[PDB]
């Protein structure tokens, strides 16, 4: 089977700049006629593969003309000569030579747009879930860069090291931004015997931590 | 454009046929490749079947040992993947890709197949709001979407939309212990489409379980 090797495996490139993506074949794609049987796709966030060169250089249906693929044989590069927030995704190279059509590991293309703070919002049990047995406190940040961000729940002031999960969404293809869903999930007799619930988040575009809180029935 | 459907929740060892169909031009004159995507992963190639000019000759992933069949219904426009003694392994967002015959290297919206043996399980949701002050002029609120099986396919909308308004969606994550997942959806809207004493509605459809309709007050 051909083997396709993408490199680098992740950028994070400035509006305006160029950005290249390079992709290296175990065998040579050169066909009789000329042209190379080596295709680029890319993969938005949310949505399914699309086409943006095929044949080594040729710029598929409304594709920008910032988008280039180069390369003969074993060595493609793809080229974005100044890259923008919607550029965001998974860029794939794919050989069509022989079955199996092979494709390479995937090289996630950030947009490094400038610090953005996050908006932090704290949301309590609602006694619907109290009901139940378990309650479950919803720390939400909203459309910040860079990713990096770190969330930490204290209990009456104490820190917690388990009992939390996250996700982060996808860099938003407009704003390029990120945003985070932090859910610390106790059980209803724990959720009682304390009194003060907060998430605490450190990133970059904030001062210092910033802390949402609240006193559980206080509301 | 092409629609795909077909898959779902399958216990190893299952069956499932899957469908792409063309809707608005015919698919007798192009190749159907099928590729699949497990979640947060690059892409594989299972198997393809050729036009009914090249007598419909299939061709499939070697590691797929003889389980797959790439078939095609020229008078219901449709090619199908069929999947016996379905794997765990097997769990991925399946695509049908388009060859040839235009619109040619075009890819589907992709069917979700989840091999497990663990039980579906419906999401506990609940209305979220804020202890604290409203943003000025905009309220937040939101709905946890608490212990649910399979992660996907699952969707949240709200009774509320328009200008000013913005749905926050999460990807699910796991949770500490089991096999269940959480996430949650939020909605800022302006305060004037949230008066106080009115109610919004979260609409969650999880997998084929019935959908479920949570009230959520205004500030």
């Amino acid at each position: 089977d051909i083997v396709m090797t993408q490199s680098p495996l992740s950028l994070s490139v400035t509006p305006g700049e160029p950005a290249s993506i390079s992709c290296r074949s175990s065998q040579s794609l050169l066909r009789r006629d000329g042209h190379n049987d080596l295709e680029w796709y890319l993969q938005k966030p949310g949505q399914s593969p699309q086409p943006l060169i095929y044949l080594g250089s040729t710029r598929a249906s409304g594709v920008p003309d910032r988008f280039s693929g180069s390369g003969s044989g074993t060595d493609f590069t793809l080229k974005i000569i100044r890259v923008e927030a919607e550029d965001a995704g998974t860029y794939y190279c794919m050989q069509n030579k022989q079955t199996p059509l092979t494709f390479g590991q995937g090289t996630r293309l950030e947009i490094k747009r400038t610090v953005a703070a996050p908006s932090v919002f704290i949301f309590p049990p609602s006694d619907e879930q109290l009901k139940s047995g378990t309650a479950s406190v919803v720390c939400l940040l909203n459309n910040f860069y860079p990713r990096e961000a770190k969330v930490q729940w204290k209990v009456d002031n104490a820190l917690q090291s388990g009992n939390s999960q996250e996700s982060v969404t996808e860099q938003d293809s407009k704003d390029s931004t990120y945003s985070l869903s932090s859910t610390l999930t106790l059980s209803k007799a724990d959720y009682e015997k304390h009194k003060v619930y907060a998430c605490e988040v450190t990133h970059q575009g904030l001062s210092s931590p910033v802390t949402k809180s609240f006193n559980r029935g206080e509301c | 454009q092409l629609v795909e459907s077909g898959g779902g929740l399958v216990q190893p060892g299952g069956s499932l046929k899957l469908s792409c169909a063309a809707s608005g031009f015919t698919l007798s004159g192009s190749n159907v490749h099928w590729v699949r995507q497990a979640s947060g992963k690059g892409l594989e190639w299972v198997g393809r079947i050729k036009r009914n000019a090249e007598s419909d000759a299939t061709a499939y992933a070697a590691s797929m040992r003889g389980r797959l069949t790439i078939s095609r219904d020229d008078s219901k426009n449709t090619a199908f993947l069929q999947m016996n003694s379905l794997k765990s392994d097997d769990t991925a967002m399946y695509y049908c890709v388009i060859r040839g015959d235009v619109y040619n290297r075009q890819w589907g919206q992709g069917t979700l197949v989840t091999v497990s043996s663990a039980s579906p399980t419906s999401p506990k949701v609940f209305p979220l709001s804020l202890c604290s002050t409203q943003p000025d002029g905009n309220v937040v609120i939101a709905c946890l979407v608490q212990g649910f099986f399979p992660q996907e396919p699952l969707s949240v909308t709200w009774s509320e939309s328009g200008q000013g308004v913005t749905a926050r969606n999460f990807p699910p994550s796991q949770d500490a212990s089991g096999d269940l997942y959480t996430t949650s959806s939020q909605l800022t809207l302006p305060a004037t489409q949230c008066l106080a004493g009115k109610s919004v509605t979260c609409h969650v459809k999880h997998y084929t379980n019935p959908s479920q309709d949570v009230t959520v007050p205004c500030p």
